RNA sequence: AUUGAAAAAAAUAAUAUAUAUUAUAUAUAUUAAUUAUAAAUUGAAAUAUGUUUAAUUGAAUAUAUUUUAGUAAUAGAUAAAAAUAUGUACAGUAAAAUUGUAAGGAAAACAAUAAUAACUUUCUC
RNA sequence: GAAAGAAUUAAAUUAAUAUAAUGGUAUAACUGUGCGAUAAUUGUAACACAAACGAGUGAAACAAGUACGUAAGUAUGGCA
RNA sequence: GCCCGGGAGUCCGGGCACCA
């Protein structure tokens, strides 16, 4: 109920994906691990589309 | 946005932090360094050397204060046990004061009580 | 107004640049914008007088058996503004005369201080975790610093940081060392020796290892300024066991070679000692019974740690050795 | 992780090796805090210290001609007790905790030169209590405090849950800060020469104040804060004020003769009798 | 040179008349410009102070004068006054060689000794304590006002026998 | 109801670089009721403050 | 040689008999050890060299061994190819270097073998080129042919006589190039110059810079120029560059800049940089 | 480099430029930056250009151009209040109880509460 | 004789450990901080413990890449 | 998981797969 499942895809498209669970709000998930195609760490995206729980952006720049 | 109370509050703030407020870090020229090094040490050996001066001055006392308590109890010993008379409720005059850096009106009071 | 003076005094403790003396006196920042950006602090001038007066009467006060005296001297020493600026901004490792003589006594303490701050510290840091003291000599106590440099071969500049990967390339050709002594020691006549030790060539009969003396001088003459070992210097009269290179065989670990420095027992000239050159077995080297034999005191050492590739091969046959054995990758 | 298992490999030399000195991870913090190179490089003895003066002149011999009892030795205070080995349990047995207290107690020394009684640190807690309703009230506070001391205080955190008073931890209520030196002697000539006097119906600190190792403590209402000079020039400015507690350490021995030190430098003690 | 900038800010305030009294005093850091060469580094401004160099800050109602601190100077000659060295620890001493008031039992010692001396004036002392020093010494602080005669430590030295100021050397406080 | 002051991002001050805080402060002078005068570092913008109840003048720290 | 896994369980690291026990300097903790043979206990001496095992066996069979040869780590097999480019290109430019060398010798018109101290030199280049005074480098490089000759010896079971030989005849070479031949403060060859000879040269330089120091011409620039351009043939580089920096300043004693005073606008006499530049 | 002030160079490290080697070295030069980051009509400052007054100076005031003011914490390798739960590197100790202190107590916060034998450096008889 | 440093000894312990109970833990696994979001990666896993089988547990080593670390090394999620 | 009904978000009620 709280954890999904979500595939991430290797940004080398050797078509070598890895899957996490996540909770549902969790932030878009990225990570970079090693794909045995390529023979190389690279990025890991999510595959499918999925509603995020919106964060505010943080401040850096003192407004107002 | 904010109140004027909140406005006042983070001016408030400000006063404290360092934000804008500090300057650039002092850098020096190698000779000078060198010469503020100097400065330095010099100024640490006299404070050492003051210390040691007091220090000295402090032990010297105590020695003569045990002097006197051993003629002391040998000869009187009734004034000896008097002298003993431990100071556990003793309390500073008042009147002598914490000295300023500039005297004042009246350099000094005559009459009393 | 002793600094002032140069009668008994050396002139090693005067800035041997006179602007920089000058600027000192009442600067370096070679840039004239740069210069002019430049603002020192306020009322430097009067009040660094006022302390170098006070420092110069301590050490007039100060000045007066040896090594008592060598302490007294630096104490009375130190303190001069000039010979700080002299130690911290010169190189102390290629040590020019002038600049800094390690003969002066003030100098060497700094240079010892210098090198408890760091150097030795990570000597010791590399001797501990390569287990290069347990494994070839008891322990040491510091006493020296010891720099080894392999001018010859391939023919660049550097000196080598303790516990590292030196290429057989490098390692070919016999190393230079500078045993960099310390602490009020007699010159003329104190000898060295010099042993590249390497604990960690394959014993099959035990299947243990055994430790071989790479690289053995002894009897060298030191002095506090002129102290590279080279081939100027050693003669081929001092040489117990003359260079053999690192020539690790394939698959058998990373063979740690630790430069050890001696200095020898101290019975009127420089004490010698024959040490059968024949007999002594090189292939096969205990330390601590050698040292124990000839009463040596260890007082400083190097390491570096070599590795095989493929270049070995051709170092072998330039030195006229066997092809060299070959080793199974795993650890069976 | 595999190992979880804390376990130092014990040496083979007697350097002691400064780990942070072999990185060149940090090259501003290998220097000193007071060596000028560094960042954080502040200069110390700015002026002199009158009120130090004053104690090393006149006070110091003073307190120690007072203090002195003739060969009076350590009194020992109470300590972990020993068991006694009437028994084979007892053998690897921890000791017994002290005879009065759950805690262990210190030697006092008696009072020679070298140990003279003097002041070592002076520390002002501001727990603003209705803070922890209103948040900006904490920083009005820590103002207060950083005006009247001129060094930065450091932020008080409620530590506790309590549901009777509205009291939740993680909470910023208050400022705390720690004078020391010159910066806390001044501090103190302030107290002495200015607020204390001003405050209407102040009759000296109680004598009963003694923490029992050398310290002192009193407080100070929301009212008084406004005898400090940095409030006092400008009242338009400061419309809520805070009261603070003010503890004060020793390097007295005893709580008497912290008091008595502190007499020396015009505290009135008329509060009670010890 | 280390130290913050002022924050004229919160003192005073930004539409005020002592603010801007304040102002009028205060004379600004040199801003930059496009297209000028400032040959000491270009100005690094910010809250109203350049960053590179030190920054200062100019400033019954009555202008507040203190007292001098030379009277004794001025007196050249009064050693039997206590108003001489006001930023020096004095002593007082009694001529016959000349040393302290010596006073010659029924009666605790230090009592006894202020007893005497209370008795010479009319002054107010405090015993610093019961217990003696040297040769039997009391200690005593004075409070108000053959020789009554006063001086700091160094000047002692001249006063009185070698031997004496070597016993009594390290009594005398700066 | 709990009034706050929602905090930024704050900065990162890295290890070394910490400058401590010395605030602007100026030599004040400091007159009591009587003619003497004391000099305090002060962090409030004013050359001379003259006071009018100090302990100078309370009688309990003076019983003259 | 034991180790430690997740769960706190003690496992063996190396063939060995298992013990238990107290060391002095864990007290209040029990140790499960391994000594690597029966007979020795396992608290072991503190001090006493620690028992390793090896306990690798060696390739005899030949075809075994040949494979183990050949096989490497992955990158380095990567990085092999990049790396043998490199040697090559760098031995191409010591050829190039030679070569070069060569020539100047033959310009100079001295005796020569002549490989050998085309190599000396390149050697000795090289040295300098790094940090060495000259002589010292000199030396260096002479050892390290001495070496190799010594090597070569030994190898091939020379005569002594003949090394010795050998031995002399580098020396000699050296003893001409060292007289004969010097390198320049930019690495160049030229005909050798002695250190009064150059001292001399270089305070005559300064000489010449003081009489000339006015520069109110292009044709003045022209020749300052050209007396810079023998200096390196006499001078350290770090000099060369100072004396540049002073006497080539682009811009001599139509822009604006600040004063002390209040802005300042300078129009400049305008033959500060037509000549200069 | 030109402006200020009144022959050169000899560390470490950083940066710029070059080259040496199947060696992350060396040579030459210089010692920058160290809490900053978009968006403000009335806040403040500076400079440039005018007018007036006691060739210039100061002062006043006008216009232009810029610079500041968005005010926001910890300033310490932080150490038992909250917030980050996995890696590594470096460091340090908790809790209770007792004695105290404005409101403040059974129960908010802060402070204090074990031994210096030996050793090193410094200052001193 | 003093100051400072390095400490050492004693007490360590029920505080804390994401979570029950137990065993552990200051040499800290407990806490703080820098860097880092990388070992909460990829092929072979011997050999043990445990065990009817199905399963489970620890895990050396070989190879590929990554993170931190001056280095030694450490990391195949979490003190168990 | 997907589709509705009461730009985004929350909170509720319908279906539509999944149902080995
Ligand atoms: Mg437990
Ligand atoms: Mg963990
Ligand atoms: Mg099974």
């Amino acid at each position: 109920s709280k954890n999904s499942v979500i595939k991430l895809l290797s940004t080398a498209a050797s078509g070598y994906s890895r899957y996490i669970s996540i909770k549902k709000g969790a932030p878009l998930v990225t990570q970079v691990r090693y794909d045995p195609v390529v023979k190389r760490h690279v990025l890991f995206k999510e595959a499918k589309k999925r509603k995020v729980a919106e964060r505010k952006p943080l401040d850096f720049l003192r407004t107002a | 946005s904010l109140s004027p109370l909140a406005q006042r509050v983070v001016t408030q703030l400000s006063v404290m932090s360092a934000s804008r407020k500090q300057p650039k870090l002092l850098k020096l020229a190698r000779e000078d360094l060198i010469k503020h090094q100097t400065i330095e040490k010099c100024w640490s050996i006299y404070q050492q050397q003051q210390r040691e001066r007091r220090n000295l001055q402090l032990e010297l006392q105590y020695k003569s204060i045990e002097r006197s308590m051993n003629l002391l109890q040998e000869l009187s010993p009734r004034l000896f046990e008097a002298a003993n008379a431990s100071e556990k409720g003793k309390r500073f005059p008042m009147e002598m004061k914490v000295p300023t850096d500039f005297p004042p009106n009246t350099l000094w009071h005559y009459n009393f009580r | 107004h002793i600094w002032s003076d140069f009668t008994t005094r050396p002139s090693s403790l005067s800035i041997q640049s006179s602007k920089v003396k000058n600027y000192l006196f009442q600067p370096s920042i070679s840039r004239r914008s740069n210069r002019i950006k430049y603002s020192p602090p306020e009322h430097i001038d009067e009040i660094f007088r006022m302390s170098y007066d006070f420092l110069e009467q301590r050490s007039s006060k100060f000045y007066e058996n040896p090594l008592k005296k060598d302490a007294l001297l630096i104490k009375a020493e130190i303190n001069n503004p000039e010979v700080q600026y002299n130690f911290q901004f010169n190189n102390k490792l290629n040590n020019v005369k002038d600049i800094i003589d390690y003969d002066v006594p003030v100098y060497r303490h700094l240079g010892k201080q210098h090198w408890e701050s760091y150097g030795q510290m990570l000597l010791m840091q590399r001797l501990e975790t390569l287990a290069a003291i347990p494994d070839t000599l008891p322990t040491l106590v510091p006493r020296a610093e010891v720099n080894i440099k392999f001018p010859f071969s391939t023919g660049v500049n550097k000196w080598i940081e303790p516990g590292e990967f030196l290429s057989s390339n490098v390692t070919s050709m016999r190393p230079i060392f500078k045993i960099q002594e310390y602490e009020l020691v007699n010159v003329e006549k104190q000898l060295y020796t010099v042993l590249i030790v390497n604990p960690d060539v394959p014993d099959l009969s035990n299947d243990s290892f055994k430790t071989a003396l790479c690289y053995g001088l002894v009897n060298i003459n030191l002095t506090y300024n002129d102290n590279l070992i080279d081939p100027r210097k050693f003669h081929s009269s001092n040489i117990i066991a003359d260079y053999l290179p690192p020539v690790p065989e394939k698959n058998a670990g990373k063979q740690r070679f630790v430069v050890w420095v001696f200095r020898q027992p101290l019975i009127q000239g420089p004490n010698m000692l024959e040490i059968d050159r024949k007999e002594l077995s090189r292939d096969d080297f205990d330390i601590r019974q050698f040292t124990k034999k000839y009463n040596l005191t260890a007082i400083g050492a190097h390491i570096w740690r070599s590795e095989w590739d493929a270049k070995v091969a051709a170092v072998r046959e330039k030195y006229g050795l066997p092809p060299g054995r070959v080793f199974s990758r795993v650890r069976r | 992780p595999k190992s979880a298992c804390s376990l130092v490999k014990p040496v083979h030399h007697l350097v002691k090796i400064d780990k942070s000195k072999l990185s060149p991870r940090f090259p501003e913090l290998k220097y000193d805090k007071s060596d000028i190179r560094s960042p954080g490089f502040k200069p110390k003895d700015t002026h002199a210290d009158r009120l130090n003066d004053h104690y090393l002149n006149t006070l110091q011999s003073d307190l120690l001609l007072i203090n002195y009892s003739h060969n009076a030795a350590v009194v020992k205070g109470l300590k972990q007790r020993a068991w006694s080995g009437d028994s084979p349990y007892h053998l690897n047995r921890p000791p017994k905790n002290p005879r009065g207290s759950k805690a262990q107690l210190p030697d006092i020394h008696p009072i020679k030169w070298s140990n003279i009684p003097g002041l070592e640190s002076v520390v002002i807690n501001c727990f603003v209590r209705e803070a922890r309703e209103n948040q900006l009230l904490a920083i009005t506070a820590a103002l207060q405090l950083q005006q009247i001391t001129g060094c930065k205080p450091h932020p008080i955190f409620s530590k506790n849950d309590v549901p009777t008073w509205k009291l939740r931890k993680g909470h910023q209520m208050g400022a705390k800060v720690e004078l020391k030196g010159k910066e806390m002697s001044q501090f103190l000539s302030t107290l002495t020469e200015i607020v204390l006097p001003r405050i209407r119906e102040y009759k000296g600190i109680s004598n009963q104040s003694g923490n029992r190792f050398g310290g002192i403590s009193f407080g100070l209402t929301a009212e008084d804060i406004k005898f400090f000079p940095e409030i006092d020039a400008n009242q338009d400015s400061w419309p809520k004020t805070f009261g603070m507690h003010i503890n004060i350490n020793t390097s007295a021995q005893l709580d008497y003769q912290a008091r008595t030190l502190l007499s020396g430098f015009q505290f009135p003690f008329f509060g009670e009798e010890k | 040179r280390l130290m913050w900038t002022f924050p004229a800010y919160f003192y005073f305030k930004k539409g005020t008349v002592a603010e801007h009294k304040f102002l009028s005093l205060q004379k600004g850091p040199i801003s930059k410009k496009n297209g000028i060469w400032f040959p000491r580094g270009i100005p690094d401004i910010k809250h109203g102070r350049e960053r590179s160099t030190k920054q200062e800050v100019k400033l019954v109602n009555r202008p507040v004068i203190p007292n001098d601190r030379i009277t004794e100077a001025d007196r050249s000659n009064d050693m039997k006054s206590l108003e001489r060295q006001l930023s020096r620890t004095l002593y007082l001493l009694v001529k016959d060689t000349w040393k302290f008031p010596n006073f010659d039992e029924s009666k605790p010692l230090h009592v006894h000794a202020e007893n005497e001396l209370k008795l010479l004036s009319g002054i107010y002392t405090w015993s610093v304590s019961a217990t003696p020093i040297g040769v039997f010494i009391v200690k005593s602080h004075i409070l108000a006002g053959e020789d009554f005669a006063w001086l700091t430590k160094g000047e002692i030295s001249e006063y009185v026998p070698k031997d004496y100021f070597n016993k009594t050397e390290f009594l005398l406080a700066d | 109801t709990r009034i706050t002051l929602p905090r930024r991002p704050a900065k990162k001050i890295q290890l070394g670089k910490s400058r401590p805080a010395i605030y602007h402060q100026f030599n004040v002078k400091m007159e009591l009721s009587d003619g003497s005068v004391v000099i305090r570092r002060s962090q409030y913008p004013k050359g001379e403050i003259r006071l009018i109840q100090d302990q100078r003048n309370n009688p309990l720290w003076n019983p003259s | 040689n034991v180790g430690i896994g997740k769960d706190h369980s003690i496992f063996a690291l190396e063939p060995g008999v298992v013990r238990y026990y107290l060391d002095p300097f864990h007290p209040k903790r029990k140790f499960i050890g391994v000594a690597l043979r029966r007979d020795l206990k396992l608290p072991s001496p503190h001090f006493e060299p620690t028992v390793r095992r090896f306990g690798r066996f060696e390739l005899t069979n030949k075809r075994a061994a040949y494979k183990e040869e050949n096989s490497i780590s992955r990158k380095d097999y990567l990085a092999k190819p990049n790396i043998l480019k490199q040697l090559e290109v760098r031995e191409s430019k010591r050829k190039e270097l030679q070569d070069k060398l060569s020539k100047v010798l033959r310009d100079e018109l001295k005796l020569d073998d002549i490989e050998l101290a085309t190599s000396y030199l390149i050697r000795v280049r090289a040295s300098l080129k790094n940090g060495y005074p000259i002589e010292d480098a000199r030396f260096n490089s002479r050892y390290y042919l001495k070496e190799e000759e010594r090597l070569k010896a030994r190898r091939e079971s020379w005569t002594n006589e003949k090394l010795s030989e050998s031995l002399s005849k580098i020396d000699e070479c050296s003893d001409l190039l060292n007289s004969s031949t010097s390198f320049n403060n930019k690495l160049e060859l030229h005909q050798y110059i002695s250190e009064q000879e150059k001292q001399a040269l270089k305070a005559k330089l300064l000489e010449d810079l003081e009489k000339s120091q006015h520069l109110e011409t292009k044709k003045d620039k022209n020749y300052i120029k050209a007396l810079f351009k023998d200096a390196c043939n006499f001078l350290t580089l770090s000099e060369e560059v100072h004396l540049r920096r002073k006497y080539l300043k682009s811009v001599f004693p139509v822009s604006r800049r600040f004063d002390y005073t209040k802005v300042e606008v300078i129009a400049r006499s305008r033959r500060a940089f037509l000549s200069k530049l």
